[PDB]
């Protein structure tokens, strides 16, 4: 109910992001974590002031007249806090980490405020060393990924002084799991017009809530997890993808939330895994975030002596899915250096 | 009944239910790309 607005923002973000992604990687696979990202910037926005922090949260989607930033701030605490209640069945932890350097005067309010608000962990870091330091942040966030997302971070910045890292770890079991023994080993699946890859093919016959768009010429079909999650399948019609993917909004999410119909389908899915990666520096500097990197970045909210700035930023995520569920992890990096 | 056949490119939201949050969106061209 009040989360809703905010996730609706948060989603016509993850369709904007994954626009650009489609100008930057045309006709390749893409896979991110939406959240991870907005929750990521969220955080480094709470220790911003002036265009620093109002450039961060107009870029993440959020209108400040509509939406004023103490409402934005106490919304997406309480969305992680919703993400990470336990329900059974269901693994989803979303978490942050801040690795601060050793000589950072860091602001106690600061601190406090994300380790009881927003799910944070602070390690205090020896950047001096550079390469030990680059580790312990990797291993981190493969722990806390329960092993999927390894080497976040390829390279780190010698002058680095602060990292700010979020992670997202998901597995879920199909609310009806496929049969292996219907599974082909060996199945044929279109990668480009005259090019096709072997894949094995999940096979079941069951009712699930579909629709064709008739507008949009695609087929929707929504399979879900066994509890508080779901998966949605968007297949376009032959030469359709890229109109498709124009058209990707909450409010197309929210035309399909009505027209989906539960009934029988026979049902091919196939089992497979990918990973993606994207160095998000110039691309977050494009769509609106400018005084976070400049020497005038205002963190005022974070250190004593504002004396920090933005210098990289990059994201991580993998996927499985298989007979039994689906695992999907994600990672985000916010490297600063001194202003 | 019908067939829907996952057999070409495709677009793929992970979605939570009682926040209404996508956790994950992909596109998969290629289900086999190392
Ligand atoms: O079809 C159902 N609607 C679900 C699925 C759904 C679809 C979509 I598109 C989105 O994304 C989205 C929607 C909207 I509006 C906006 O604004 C954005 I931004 C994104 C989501 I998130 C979810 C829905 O919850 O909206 C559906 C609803 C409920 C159920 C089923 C389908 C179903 O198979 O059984 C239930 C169900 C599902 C899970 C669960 O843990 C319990 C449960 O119980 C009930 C109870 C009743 O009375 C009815 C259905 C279901
Ligand atoms: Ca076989």
């Amino acid at each position: 109910a009040t989360l809703y607005k905010m996730s609706s923002i948060n989603a016509d973000f993850a369709f904007n992001l994954y626009r650009r992604f489609t100008v930057e990687t045309p006709d390749k696979n893409i896979f991110f974590s939406p959240v991870s990202i907005s929750a990521a910037l969220v955080m480094l926005s709470f220790g911003a002031c002036c265009s620093t922090q109002t450039e961060i949260v107009e870029t993440l989607g959020f209108n400040l007249t509509d939406t004023p930033m103490v409402e934005i701030q106490h919304g997406f605490q309480h969305l992680i806090c919703s993400l990470n209640f336990p329900k059974k069945e269901l693994e989803l932890q979303i978490g942050n980490a801040l690795f601060i350097g050793k000589h950072l005067k860091p602001l106690a309010k600061f601190l406090n405020d994300v380790k009881t608000l927003y799910e944070t962990e602070v390690f205090s870091t020896d950047f001096s060393n550079i390469s030990a330091a680059k580790q312990e942040i990797n291993s981190h966030v493969e722990m806390q990924t329960k092993g999927k997302v390894v080497g976040l971070i390829q390279d780190l910045k010698p002058n680095t002084i602060m990292v700010l890292v979020n992670y997202i770890h998901f597995k879920a079991q199909w609310a009806n799991p496929f049969d292996p023994s219907k599974t082909e080993d060996s199945s044929s699946f279109l990668i480009d017009k005259t090019t096709t890859v072997q894949v094995p093919m999940m096979h079941q016959m069951e009712q699930y809530y579909h629709l064709v768009d008739m507008e949009l010429n695609c087929t929707v079909l929504q399979m879900d997890y066994s509890k508080n999650a779901l998966a949605l399948f968007v297949l376009p019609k032959e030469g359709q993808m890229e109109s498709v993917e124009a058209a990707m909004s909450s409010k197309t999410l929210k035309k399909w939330n009505r027209l989906l119909q539960k009934g029988w389908v026979d049902l091919f899915v196939p089992k497979f895994s990918i990973s993606a990666t994207y160095d998000l520096g110039a691309t977050l500097l494009k769509m609106g975030i400018q005084h976070a990197y400049s020497e005038n970045a205002d963190f005022s909210g974070l250190t004593e002596d504002n004396g920090l700035k933005l210098s990289n930023a990059a994201h991580k995520a993998v996927l499985h899915i298989g007979e039994k569920g689906t695992e999907a992890a994600g990672a985000m990096f916010l490297e600063a250096i001194p202003r | 009944h019908p067939i829907i056949q996952i057999d070409r490119s495709f677009m793929l939201l992970i979605l939570e239910r009682s926040t209404r949050s996508i956790l994950f969106l992909g596109k998969v061209v290629n289900p086999t790309e190392a």
